[PDB]
């Protein structure tokens, strides 16, 4: 297996910048269920293998939407990361969604 | 009396992870020789 110190400097180069939302799992064809608009996440330095939201994201879901996953595109348009929500909600209306924290980890 | 209403947005919080993991397999064994080129019979002298 890998070291702390080995996980430290692989994570410093994924450096995602921008979160998107989705309605259907990614898994495969990412650039489909594009719901919301690319906004813009940071993220912290390395630390024992793990890289942490440097703040709190709001993300401008339109109308009459349903989301119940997302992705981490990264810089250069690459999907690094799906992933899915405690629970998929409909945004019967204009509403934003509020990311309290997304956490990268490799100790598992 | 009024008891007229409002109305707000969705508004919900969660907090996503997603994580993986690593091993490192190796294959490994005594060294008996080695694929070598021109395996002849030979006869060393000094």
């Amino acid at each position: 297996t890998l070291t702390i110190d080995g996980k430290n400097k692989i994570l410093a180069t994924l450096t995602p910048t921008t979160i998107v939302l989705h309605n259907v799992d990614p898994t495969a064809d990412p650039t489909a269920n594009k719901v919301t608009q690319p906004v813009a996440i940071f993220f912290s330095e390395p630390n024992n293998g793990l890289i942490a939201s440097e703040d709190t994201v709001n993300i401008t879901v339109p109308a009459s939407a349903t989301v119940s996953h997302f992705s981490l595109w990264d810089d250069n348009s690459k999907c690094v990361a799906t992933g899915a929500l405690s629970s998929p909600q409909f945004f019967a209306e204009e509403g934003i969604y509020v990311i309290s924290s997304v956490s990268i980890d490799l100790n598992k | 009396t009024r008891v007229h209403s409002y109305r707000g947005v969705l508004i919900i919080t969660d907090e996503l992870t997603v994580e993986a993991g690593s091993r490192v397999s190796l294959s490994g064994y005594v060294s008996d020789g080695g694929t070598s080129d021109v395996f002849t019979i030979c006869r060393l002298l000094d």
